[PDB]
């Protein structure tokens, strides 16, 4: 599935 | 006792990762589920499907988009 | 030393509660918005409103309900 | 809004 939601970078 | 405020901080801490992450990953796993959930009807892309793609990526500056650039 | 680890563990935990916290604030947020958008649109309940209520309901046994009755 | 959905107990 496509990572384009929001995340933070973290790891 | 020095150690024993820091001890019960990882307490503290252990809870709220527990309590955070428990949620943290329980909401994500459903957020999963809406995302590919919105190109399974785009097709038929309703007010709701306008809103919560909003929801979805209700990003902002100084939060983290992947797949950035496009 | 002993409260080394400690401290550093709340340091560890506090990373992780900030990146926990960060985000089960962040995703809930999003997800109060879910909720009152399918009571926006009940009335045209297409299938991803079947799917996502599915979503938001995706509760199970150990896991807690509000309003619990009815 | 309607509390109903999941949660914890917590506080």
């Amino acid at each position: 599935k496509p990572s384009k939601i929001p995340t933070p970078q973290r790891k | 006792d020095e150690a024993a405020e820091l001890m019960q901080q990882v307490k503290v801490l252990k809870l709220t990762v527990e309590d955070l992450e428990k949620e943290r990953d329980f909401y994500f796993g459903k957020l999963r589920n809406i995302e590919l959930i919105c190109q399974e009807n785009e097709g038929e892309n309703d007010p709701v499907l306008q809103r919560i793609v909003d929801i979805l990526y209700a990003t902002d500056e100084g939060f983290v988009i992947p797949d950035e650039g496009g």
